[PDB]
């Protein structure tokens, strides 16, 4: 009946002072049985990273059709894609169709190459947008994540810290959800690099 | 086509001739044409004839007005189709 | 340059289109035909020319009738006739199933000089070779236009096309002079038997086949049918008399 | 080759003749038409020549209502004049269906002379042999008239002339405006325009005009219309007795 | 009758060659000159922007030189609006192919994609045929750099070393005596440098006219760098190469 | 009301009431208007100070409503000074403000504009060797900036200079450059004049 | 009909006289349990001289006097002045196949200087007919029994707006669907009159 | 999601909060529901979530085109008919529920627009799952020739009933006025009647408290 | 029945040059001439309108448009190909980027966008070139300033200072000294207006002048107040008040 939350899937984003952190599980399970760990839901397209939770077809094919539309945009302006154009462009893709559209819960995370001030925003099935200044999370276990991230998120967080208060806020609800676990990902995005880390979970 | 030249050669022609105190001739040279020294002449006459035949006998700024429409209108070319340019 | 008339979209140095000259020029080689408004109605009259006497006598028409109320009489390219008169067909039948108001004589004038017009503008399609008198009576009175082919289209009181179409349009001012005041179908069906005599004098060299139609509202009321009967042969006999 | 001239392409002087050749097509019915704009209201005038005795007076005429506010009057061979009549509607219908109010003129002469411009771009077309006064009053911005070509050029007038004496025309008014340094008649009533365009009219023609040599289109506020024979007599005898 | 009017570019001549791209071929030699030379260590490719004044943009401005894929650069030479519309289409193809496959298109396919599109023109539907050539440069795991060319009639071969444009001929001459096997990147760059000072039809080399594009490998393997060469960069090459 | 009444005052001689009226002071052009009225008063009575300290804060106060309007305003105020006698070092201390001003927003049309005033005001006064040296810069810069109805300018008034300064053979050098520079323009009638 | 969309509903109704035809409805708008709009306007101005009036589904009959509009602009901008019949057919044929989606019931009413003033009514099917008085909508199912009885032939304007309100109030008050003002329009020779009416008056007899 | 409008003398004004809510949770606390589709139309939409940015962004492109090109404003009247054709051609598909408001030099207007295509037109509306308990309060307190302030504090008095009396209604209040004489200003976080509490505790972690399994740097920039 | 012009008319000639694309610059090169150039912080377009007849209004001509309120368009071409040219690149351009990216293209993108167009139409069997030269000059936050001239051919080239039309020969052989690095829009107004005093034939006013400007984001125009994300369009033309006033400054 359900099909988005069939194959399970978390997601977790942060702002802090010029930081963002995302994070992400490595698991993909079938409805009651677990395929891999090594599947990965979030993507590098330049400087801004996408993450995408829900049917794993869906996930691999609006990560193609998107790595097609901002090569496609590179090639033409010569530079990467702000994440404020990335966010648009995002959900103007979901609105192509509306009588199959994809089921995701697609999360765009990324830094402005100019005014360099974090930004993040999320999406829903169809593609409604999304932009909170404090976080967007989504998955088949956002209830989860929801409570918790309000319990635990301060405002201007140090960028060391925004680690630690993902990695509460994602791994204590992660355990809460079935189809989610098979440890985690967590990517942290600097002006100057990206920090990629992962995290330990127990196998269940 | 220099408005020093087309001014002195008018004021040139008008002053053999009966201009009246109240005409101007800076108003009919407002616009820049390819006039040649000789029609530039033949419209001050037909100006004249047009004040003789209305009876005066002094050219008025009225008739000055009007010969400039009735010897020079055009050269055709491609004026007369405006969206070439 | 030269061949400014192969084609037929292209002007003339004088602005003149010319394969619709030429085709108006292909018009006057064909059969008089003549069309009187009455008051109450119109009145059609055709001269189809008898060819050798295997032809059949009075089977072959050239009155055709649109809908109810509206007669086409065409000379020229007598095919070219036919189609514009079954598109003009379609046009009414359309107009009668979507608004259920027999089509005005007007509109289908608008729609016979649109589609007219159609086939003079590219350079794929040859323009019409045929005039018509079409005319009929409609709720606002009646109504006699005359199409050309260059699509232009008048309200005539009375018109004429064919060979002997000068000769008719000079009876047709003097009828009109007769009777300023107007003029009733009765009377006008005669006048349009003598007319036709008249015009058919320049081809006297073949013989001759009348065939007249009228549309009213004091006797048809708005129905379109020839003349049968004693009718034509008095129309007939006093247009004889006075020759 | 030699071919340039037969269709629309560019020129050793970068000319496009056809569309140069399509402006003297407009002036094969010699009609003079001008239009002034006053203060409230639009009036458009234009000469009513009926060639037969066998026309009907009614039906032949230069001016269409395109609808209830819009008013157009067209120069050159009448069939391509009612093509376009046709057009303008049909489109002014479907701006009204879409955007649910009235358009003003310019939008339609914006639109009209954007169809002449893809009729002349596109070679299998040919360009429209007409030239559109667009006459209307628009309360967003005002009275105003609105002229198009064969080519698309179109701009608004502060008083248009046409026909061949276009010229002459123009430069009777031209004077009056430049003396009164004003952009529009300063008359108020509908009634003195129509008289002030008419006295212009004869002053530059040189004609004296009856009920039937003259057709008057009048657009006053949200209202646009043809005045009847009758009319124009009346107003012709108010001139004739004023001055 | 839609007829006199044609002019029916795809037709046969009496001795049998077509027409329309025998002009195209003419129209070539009337664009700005490129060059293209074939490096051990990488692929150089240069070319001559024509019509150059004062009030060029120099800043940024790239008009011989396209970009297709972050491994894979072409250079123009010919009609740039027609070229435009050639270069979308790889583009769009190299895109699609990464879609079909996720891996690096080879070369050899896009000169295909394009060979084909010019072909079809060349072929049917009575429309003239594109009048540019283009120079392609790429690297793969496939048969290492490549460098192709291409040409309105649709044909591709291979090349160590060519020019296609103006002086085509005297450009060839001139790199074929100093080509050798053995390059690196730098040495290509200069051989590249004097021929076309020794074939402009201008007599200084000024850097506003001149660019440049260049692939090079380094510590990273597997991925080589496509850096095309701003003016800052470009008037440093005048110096070493000794035209200044 | 205002202006009709500052017009009055101006007719009865008691214009200084017009002043404040004035300094009180579509909108826009009635502000320009305004302080042009008020220049022509203070050339009117020729207090030079007064319209020392009038221009150029007219000028900054130009800065704030109309913006566009400052050349033309600044230019007729100028010119309006040279009606004034006796203001030898007021207009040069004027126009060295204005200069002062072009600089600071970049105008180089009016800085070059206004120095070969300057450099007319240090000709009436006779100061012929730092009216010589500006001119020299004006014609360094005009020369590469070609700029031939300026050109013509500057070369008259150098040729002007040299001739007080009797070197008759620098001025017919001078002259002859501008002659050479007039006759390719549409030099107006009053340099062809001169 | 679907579910959750927005009907009408309500009652219209359009008595023919002497000089012309007076057409009702009310201005109540209810959505299913809920009253949306209670100041809306059932009457459409297809033509100055014709009339039209919705019932049915909101959107649908919104629709459908938009394309009649255009259609009656086309033909009275090319061929003619409408009429009654007209107007009638070209709402049959916009409604006839499209009746799966289009599911509308609609009363044109028009007068004119020659036929005097007609009311053709549209049912759910998409029929037309003539009638001196026509009712529509769920709210109109119960003053059969008076208006047929009190129904008279070329009244006068008087005596057909008496009758109307007359007709109307059991309208209003024997269903809530249909409330709100009465709204009136009068069609004449002497041109088309706006009349509203008031809750607090109809009510008190 | 609750949005209302009221129409006075000179101009119009519209109002709603900004709590985004796909359900029993909500996804996001401060949001803009208010949609431009020119500088002098604003459109709020209600329903589905998902069409009404979609649908907005659409009308809002095609309306600056056709004033564009006819290079004049744009007219409220000739968006209210594209929006109802817009949804009337989808065939009640969209759930869409938008509120119009507008002026312009014929005046000013104020309309709305429902799912499957339906149009309405009143001094005062509310749209949307939430519009009932500011719809009542407008419907008590709304009268003839109301000023500018009046209007706002309407406007404010039904919002705040909407979202004290509803779930999905709340946090801040966001007001968009339209004005006839000057330009329409918009108002952001106008009543903010929810303020997040200080924590009792920081939750705070010490450096280095969640293991991590491994660590890379992946690298962006060539 | 349909188009039976499949055929391209633009052909090869021997000698190696497109006929209909040579033929284009020649109608190109004779009419109206306008200039464009570029300053620091901003660029001025002008050009003037050539009032054909007197009766005529000039006011609703518009010589020069808006293609978006960042980027504007100058011609000096046929009129009514200009008009069909601005009405279809505002379409693309808002089919292109407004309706997937969500906000206003930057001028590089946008330049060839509509150049699309015109090497369609050489290319495109059936249609002739467009008979118009287009200067488009925008502004965007990454790639700052930037005017472009498009030829009918579809070639676009980026330029600093540019004029087209019959003075083209004369304003572009003056304009190198004129035009320095650093240069103020009141500095940039100035010359364009000097640079066409001459190339004007007619009457000199603020009326027979059209001239634009794109600067700061001013927010008098902008039509709202509230969002501190967007101050307005850069996009700004003068009317014949506004140009009356500079003009005297010569």
């Amino acid at each position: 009946s359900d099909p988005s939350s069939i194959n399970g899937g978390i997601v977790v984003a942060m702002t802090g002072k010029d930081c963002v952190a995302i994070a992400c599980d490595l698991r993909l399970g079938s409805q009651s049985l677990g395929v891999s760990n090594k599947f990965e839901k979030i993507f590098h397209y330049g400087h801004v990273f996408l993450g995408i939770t829900g049917l794993a077809t869906d996930v691999t094919t609006l990560n193609e059709m998107f790595r097609y539309k901002t090569n496609l945009y590179k090639l033409k302006e010569e530079r990467a894609i702000e994440p404020e154009t990335f966010t648009q462009l995002v959900s103007s893709s979901l609105y192509e169709r509306r009588f199959g559209p994809y089921f995701v819960g697609p999360v765009v995370a990324g830094i402005n190459s100019k005014s360099g001030k974090p930004f993040i925003a999320g999406f829903d099935l169809i593609g409604c947008i999304d932009e909170a200044k404090d976080f967007i999370v989504s998955g088949t276990a956002s209830d989860q994540l929801f409570g918790m991230c309000e319990s635990l998120y301060e405002p201007n967080l140090e960028p060391e810290d925004l680690f630690e208060t993902i990695s509460q806020a994602l791994l204590n609800a992660a355990d809460r959800d079935a189809l989610s676990g098979w440890g985690a990902v967590v990517y942290i995005i600097k002006k100057d690099e990206v920090v990629k880390r992962y995290l330990k979970m127990r196998q269940d | 086509r220099d408005r020093r030249e087309r001014r002195l050669i008018f004021g040139t022609i008008a002053s053999k001739m009966s201009l009246a105190p109240e005409a101007d001739l800076d108003s009919l040279i407002i616009r820049n044409d390819s006039l040649s020294g000789a029609v530039i002449a033949a419209i001050m006459q037909e100006a004249g004839l047009r004040a003789v035949r209305k009876n005066r006998y002094v050219i008025l700024q009225s008739d000055l007005e009007e010969a400039y429409a009735t010897q020079v209108k055009t050269d055709n070319t491609v004026d007369k189709f405006d969206f070439y340019k | 340059g030269t061949g400014y008339d192969l084609s037929n979209s292209v002007f003339s140095p004088d602005g003149r289109n010319f394969q619709v000259e030429y085709a108006v020029k292909a018009v006057e080689n064909g059969t008089t035909s003549i069309g009187i408004k009455c008051n109450d109605g119109v009145v059609f009259a055709v001269e189809k020319l008898i060819t050798s006497k295997l032809l059949v006598p009075q089977k072959n028409v050239k009155i055709q009738v649109v809908d109810r109320h509206i007669g086409c009489v065409y000379s020229g390219l007598i095919p070219d006739g036919r189609h514009l008169v079954n598109r003009g067909r379609e046009e009414a039948a359309s107009f009668k199933k979507l608004y259920k108001t027999p089509i005005p004589i007007p509109a289908f004038a608008d729609r016979l000089g649109q589609y007219v017009q159609a086939h003079t503008l590219y350079n794929s399609v040859r323009p019409f070779g045929v005039s018509t008198i079409f005319g009929g009576v409609d709720k606002n009175g009646a109504h006699l236009y005359m199409l050309e082919p260059s699509g232009s289209y008048w309200g005539y009181k009375g018109a004429a096309t064919g060979k002997g179409r000068q000769s008719a349009k000079a009876e047709l001012e003097k009828l009109v002079d007769h009777h300023p005041e107007g003029l009733s179908a009765r009377e006008a069906v005669k006048q349009a038997a003598k007319i036709i005599y008249l015009a058919h004098e320049d081809n006297k060299e073949k013989d001759f086949e009348l065939e007249i139609s009228w549309c009213s509202l004091s006797e048809t009321n708005g129905l379109h049918k020839f003349v049968k009967g004693d009718l034509l042969q008095e129309a007939i006999d006093f247009a004889q008399k006075e020759i | 080759a030699g071919y340039d001239r037969h269709i629309t392409i560019f020129s050793p002087e970068g000319r496009l003749y056809q569309v140069e050749y399509a402006f003297k097509a407009t002036n094969q019915t010699n009609i003079n038409s001008l239009a002034v704009r006053g203060k409230d209201c639009t009036v458009v005038i234009s000469q009513k020549k009926v060639p037969d005795k066998l026309l009907d007076p009614t039906t032949v005429s230069y001016i269409f209502c395109i609808s209830r506010t819009i008013g157009m009057v067209v120069n050159g061979p009448i069939p391509d004049a009612r093509n376009a009549a046709l057009r303008a509607k049909a489109e002014a219908a479907e701006f009204r269906y879409k955007y649910g109010y009235d358009m003003p003129c310019d939008v339609l002469a914006k639109r009209m002379a954007n169809l002449s411009q893809i009729y002349t771009q596109r070679a299998y077309m040919r360009p429209l042999g007409v030239i559109l006064t667009f006459v209307s009053v628009d309360e967003e911005l005002g009275p105003s008239i609105y002229k198009t070509d064969p080519a698309g050029y179109y701009v608004g007038y502060k008083a248009t002339a046409t026909g061949p004496k276009q010229q002459e025309i123009t430069t009777n008014l031209e004077n009056h405006f430049k003396k009164s340094k004003i952009d529009h008649i300063n008359e108020e009533s509908w009634e003195k325009v129509v008289e002030f365009a008419i006295t212009h009219m004869i002053d530059a023609l040189g004609t004296e005009f009856s009920k039937n040599d003259l057709e008057v289109g009048v657009a006053t506020k949200d209202k646009f219309f043809t005045l009847s024979a009758e009319n124009i007599e009346e107003r012709l005898v108010a001139i004739a007795e004023q001055d | 009758g839609s007829r006199r009017y044609d002019s029916r570019t795809t037709i046969f001549s009496p001795e049998g060659r077509l027409y329309q791209v025998e002009y195209a071929l003419e129209s070539i030699s009337h664009a700005g000159t490129a060059i293209g030379i074939m490096a051990s260590d990488g692929i150089v490719l240069a070319a001559e922007r024509k019509v150059t004044s004062t009030l060029l943009e120099q800043d940024t401005s790239t008009e011989k030189l396209y970009k297709l894929n972050d491994k894979i650069a072409v250079a123009v030479a010919g009609l740039t609006a027609d070229a435009e519309i050639l270069i979308n289409t790889a583009r769009i193809h190299a895109q699609n192919y990464l879609k079909t496959y996720n891996e690096d298109i080879p070369v050899e396919i896009l000169v295909r994609r394009l060979s084909d599109i010019k072909q079809g023109y060349t072929q049917h539907g009575g429309l003239r045929p594109f009048g540019v050539s283009f120079i392609y440069a790429g690297y793969d795991d496939r048969y290492g750099y490549q460098l192709y060319t291409s040409n309105p009639s649709g044909n591709y071969t291979g090349w160590k070393a060519i020019s296609v444009g103006a002086n085509t001929s005297a450009a060839q001459t001139l790199l074929q005596m100093d080509y050798k096997d053995d390059m690196k990147v730098d040495d290509a760059i200069e051989l590249a440098l004097k021929t076309l000072s020794k074939t402009t039809d201008s007599s200084a080399l000024t850097y506003d006219r001149l660019e440049f594009a260049t692939i090079r490998k380094g510590a990273n393997d597997g991925e080589v760098y496509q850096k095309i060469f701003k003016p800052q960069e470009i008037k440093d090459i005048l110096v070493k190469t000794g035209i200044t | 009301s205002k202006l009709e009444e500052a017009r009055r005052l101006v007719n009865e001689k008691q214009y200084n009431e017009a002043e404040q009226v004035y300094l009180s002071l579509k909108r826009r052009n009635e502000q320009e208007t305004s302080i042009l009225e008020l220049g022509q008063l203070y050339v009117t009575m020729g207090a030079k100070d007064k319209l020392r300290e009038f221009i150029p804060h007219s000028t900054e106060y130009m800065m704030q409503f109309a913006k566009s309007k400052t050349v033309k305003v600044l230019k007729t105020l100028i010119e309006k000074f040279e009606q004034v006698p006796d203001s030898l070092d007021d207009q040069i201390f004027v126009c060295e403000k204005s200069i002062e001003f072009a600089k600071r927003e970049k105008r180089v049309f009016l800085k070059h504009s206004l120095s070969i005033k300057l450099a007319t005001l240090h000709y009436q006064k006779k100061q012929y060797k730092d009216s010589l040296a500006l001119i020299n810069d004006l014609l360094r810069e005009f020369k590469k900036l070609d700029d031939k109805p300026s050109l013509v300018d500057v070369h008259l008034l150098e040729s002007k200079v040299y001739h007080k300064l009797r070197n008759l053979a620098k001025s017919k050098a001078s002259l002859t450059a501008a002659r050479t520079a007039a006759n390719s323009i549409y030099c107006p009638t009053q340099t062809v004049a001169e | 009909l679907k579910k959750g969309e927005v009907s009408l509903g309500t009652s219209i109704m359009a008595v023919t006289f002497k000089d012309g035809v007076i057409l009702g409805a009310d201005s109540r708008t209810t959505t299913g349990a809920y009253i949306a709009n209670r100041v809306t306007d059932k009457l459409t101005r297809v033509h100055d001289k014709i009339w039209c009036c919705r019932s049915g589904s909101a959107a649908d009959t919104q629709a459908i006097a938009d394309i009649v509009q255009y259609h009656l602009e086309l033909y009275t901008s090319q061929y003619g002045t409408p009429s009654t019949e007209t107007a009638a057919s070209v709402f049959k044929e916009l409604c006839y196949e499209n009746k799966d989606n289009l599911t509308a019931g609609i009363i044109v009413a028009g007068y004119d200087d020659k036929n005097k003033g007609e009311v053709y009514t549209i049912p759910l099917g998409g029929s037309v007919h003539k009638l001196p008085y026509a009712i529509a909508g769920s709210g109109s199912t119960f003053i059969y029994g008076y208006c047929d009885k009190n129904f008279r032939e070329n009244m006068s304007k008087e005596e057909t707006v008496d009758f109307i309100k007359h007709s109307l109030s059991q309208a209003i008050k024997w269903d809530g669907s249909s409330g709100g003002v009465i709204r009136m329009v009068v069609l004449t020779a002497a041109g088309v009159e706006r009349l509203i009416f008031y809750p607090d008056e109809y009510e008190q007899l | 999601t609750t949005i209302v409008g009221v129409k006075f003398n000179n101009g119009v004004v519209i109002a709603a909060d900004t709590r985004s809510t796909q359900g029993p949770i909500v996804a996001d606390k401060n949001c803009a529901k208010l949609h431009r589709i020119s500088p002098k139309i604003w459109c709020a939409g209600a329903g589905t979530a998902a069409d009404t940015e979609a649908v907005t962004q659409l009308i809002g492109s095609n309306i600056e085109l056709h004033s564009l090109y006819t290079s004049r404003e744009p007219r409220v009247v000739s968006a209210l008919q594209m929006l109802k054709q817009h949804l009337f051609k989808y065939q009640g598909h969209i759930g869409a529920y938008l509120i119009v408001a507008g002026v312009d030099p014929t005046g000013s207007h104020l309309f709305s627009i429902h799912a499957h295509g339906s149009t309405d037109v009143g001094y005062y509306l509310s749209l949307g799952s939430g519009s009932l308990a500011a719809m009542a309060v407008l419907e008590s307190h709304w009268k003839q020739d109301l000023t500018k302030e009046e209007a706002i504090k309407l406007a404010s008095d039904a919002i705040q009933a909407g979202i004290w009396n509803d779930l999905g209604s709340g946090s801040n209040v966001d007001v968009c006025v339209m004005e006839i004489g000057k330009d329409a200003e918009y108002l952001r976080n106008y009543l903010t009647p929810n303020v997040r509490e200080e924590k009792q505790k920081s939750y705070k972690f010490p450096r280095g408290t969640t293991a991590v399994l491994k660590e890379s740097i992946v690298n962006i920039c060539d | 029945m349909t188009d039976r012009y499949s055929f391209s008319l633009t052909t090869f000639s021997p000698s190696g040059k497109l006929g209909q694309i040579d033929y284009a610059l020649t109608a190109v090169k004779q009419g109206v001439t306008s200039l464009g150039i570029k300053a620091t912080n901003g660029v001025v377009i002008a050009t003037e309108k050539k009032s054909s007849s007197p009766l005529a209004m000039s006011e609703t001509l518009s010589k020069v448009s808006l293609l978006t309120p960042d980027i504007g368009a100058v011609y000096s071409g046929m009129g009514p190909d200009y008009r069909v040219l601005v009405d279809k690149s505002r379409k693309v351009a808002h089919t292109s980027y407004k309706r997937i990216y969500g906000e206003y293209p930057p001028t590089k993108l946008l330049v060839s966008e509509v150049a699309k167009i015109m090497q369609e139409a050489t290319q495109s069997g059936g249609v002739r070139p467009f008979g118009v030269s287009l200067l488009i000059a925008g502004h965007d936050e990454f790639n700052g300033f930037s005017l472009y001239q498009v030829d009918p051919s579809g070639s676009y080239f980026p330029w600093k200072a540019t004029a087209i039309g019959k003075g083209s020969v004369a304003a572009k052989t003056f304009l190198e000294k004129r035009w320095n690095d650093e240069l103020e829009l009141e500095d940039a107004i100035h010359i364009a207006l000097l640079t066409l005093k001459e190339s004007v034939e007619g009457e000199f006013n603020g009326d027979t002048i059209e001239l634009a400007i794109i600067g700061d984001e001013n927010p008098d125009l902008l039509g709202y107040t509230g969002i501190p994300t967007d101050k307005g369009p850069r996009f700004r033309k003068l009317t014949s008040q506004e140009i009356n006033d500079r003009l005297e400054a010569l």
